[PDB]
């Protein structure tokens, strides 16, 4: 019924391991370029009502 | 000529036989980075009391004219007349601002000139923004650092100084170690060194404070928003040379490759920079400047610019970056042909003009930290030395691919986020 059971299993781990670090290594490269606006600081000071 | 005599305090004089008048002034090497967060606008404070009305009364009543100057690095001051009566200019130094300071700091005369600089920082703050987005572009490029206080002090903490504070700091940094005595005009420089050995002028001991910490550049922004301005003001700028650097004239041509613009003068639109060729379609600036600006610890290179195009600005920014990625590739040698005559014009007028307290200053400013000045001619030399390899080698080091600095206001909500314009520092295709 399944012909292909080992080598279906053996292109699994090369699979897996490779999109777990491509997994892994995109969640660092996503902060390093959300790290400007992850950190980014707002102040508010109210303007005059003079205009 | 300039000729420089350490006997004394440090006395420069250039003569000039042409001119008709004559100053002389003193400049110290401490400036609006001597001073923190807390006493900042000091300076400033004390510029404004050297310019006060009852000093510059007693002055003007003599003929002559007094001129302060507040900045990273120097603090100038100098007083100008006629050629015959530069020993005068002399004296009235000694008398007010050195020899005693209790006069100037009585507390009607620091409560008025308190006043009057609160109102002068108060109407830069709203309604100048070309100058107050490059100050704080400075502000935010050295952050934490001494380089990063702007020079005519915070509302906040220019309210907080009483005269305590100012008799501190002009104790602490106006030193004879720290001063140079500077003559322009119609002197000469034995006359000059005679005048001041006849008198003391002595200024103090000595020993001014040493700074803990080095300023140091950080890529960083801040965004000032106001939509109820008409235009937007954008400056940007990358970490540059500081004084004494070799590669100092080859970073004010590179900056003089690309110039200046403005739309609205018929010729500005005829020129040989290829960057207008972008421009032009669209109206996408109304002007531009380029800076090289050189401090004793770094300096800045970029631009600065002013629109309209309130819905085109990435557009702007992205075509001026693509314009200085050129310069490390491709950069072709009539460009540089062009800059250097562009550039000895520009020194020239710069080093040449009419009015002699420029010179005062720049002599002053240029003694206290190369020791010596450079002459007109030895300048040119070098400038005629440049070479493609050169300009190459420079931009490869000081704009591919480096971290910016940029400040904003008005209606910048076209302007792109961070990230974005960071990443046109970079062709990606070569
Ligand atoms: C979804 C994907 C969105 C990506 C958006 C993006 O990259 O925009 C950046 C940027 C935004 O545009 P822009 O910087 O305002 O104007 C265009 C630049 O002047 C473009 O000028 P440039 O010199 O900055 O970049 C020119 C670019 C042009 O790329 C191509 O023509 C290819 O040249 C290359 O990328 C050459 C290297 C290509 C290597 C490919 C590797 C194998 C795959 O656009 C590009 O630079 C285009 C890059 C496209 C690369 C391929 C994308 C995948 C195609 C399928």
């Amino acid at each position: 019924a399944e012909p292909e059971h080992d080598e279906r299993k053996r292109l699994g781990l090369k699979t897996v391991i490779i999109l777990s670090s491509l997994y892994l290594l995109s969640i660092w490269v996503k902060k390093f370029k959300w790290a400007g606006i992850k950190t980014r600081k707002f102040v508010f000071n109210p303007p005059k009502p003079r205009k | 000529e300039v000729t420089q005599l350490s006997n004394g305090i440090v006395v420069a004089t250039e003569h000039n036989p042409s001119a008709h008048t004559a100053s002389v002034g003193v400049v110290f090497g401490s400036g609006a980075a001597n001073e923190n967060p807390y006493n900042n606008g000091v300076s400033n404070l004390w510029k404004n009391i050297f310019l006060s009305k009852e000093n510059s009364a007693v002055a003007a009543k003599e003929g002559l004219a007094l001129s302060s100057n507040i900045s990273r690095d120097f603090q100038s001051y100098i007083v100008s007349s006629l050629p015959g009566s530069t020993d005068k200019s002399l004296d009235f130094l000694n008398q007010s601002f050195i020899q005693q300071k209790a006069n100037l700091l009585s507390s009607s005369n620091f409560e008025a000139t308190k006043k009057s600089v609160l109102k002068q920082v108060q109407d830069f703050e709203e309604n100048d923004h070309p100058n107050r987005v490059l100050e704080h572009l400075h502000s935010t490029a050295f952050q934490n650092t001494p380089l990063s206080l702007p020079t005519r002090g915070t509302l906040e903490s220019l309210e907080n100084l009483v005269v305590a504070d100012l008799e501190s700091f002009a104790n602490n940094h106006f030193l004879n170690s720290n001063a140079v005595v500077v003559g322009t005009g119609n002197i000469k420089h034995e006359d000059l060194v005679n005048s001041i050995e006849s008198k003391n002028l002595s200024l103090q001991t000595g020993t001014k404070p040493v700074l803990k910490k080095k300023a140091a550049f950080l890529g960083s922004e801040v965004r000032l928003r106001d939509d109820t301005l008409p235009k937007a003001w954008i400056s940007l700028a990358v970490e540059g040379e500081p004084v004494n650097s070799p590669n100092y004239f080859v970073a004010k041509l590179a900056a003089q490759i690309f110039g200046s613009y403005n739309a609205f003068e018929p010729a500005s639109r005829l020129q040989g920079i290829k960057l207008l060729d972008n421009i032009q379609e669209y109206q996408l600036c109304d002007n531009f400047n380029h800076f090289s600006l050189s401090y004793k610890d770094s300096g800045l290179w970029g631009f600065s610019t002013a629109t309209r195009n309130v819905t085109m600005i990435d557009d702007l920014i992205h075509f001026t970056l693509k314009q200085w990625n050129r310069l490390t590739i491709s950069v072709t040698d009539t460009e540089v042909e062009r800059a250097k005559s562009l550039l000895k014009l520009q020194l020239g007028q710069l080093y040449e003009s009419g009015n002699p307290v420029n010179d005062a200053n720049l002599l002053g400013a240029e003694v206290l930290i190369k020791g010596s000045k450079l002459s007109l001619g030895e300048a040119f030399k070098k400038i005629d030395a440049i070479t493609v390899k050169d300009v190459k080698a420079w931009a490869g080091k000081r704009l591919w691919d480096q971290d910016i600095a940029i400040a904003g206001t008005g209606q910048i909500e076209g302007l792109l986020d961070y990230m974005r314009i960071r990443s046109d520092m970079s062709m990606m295709r070569w």
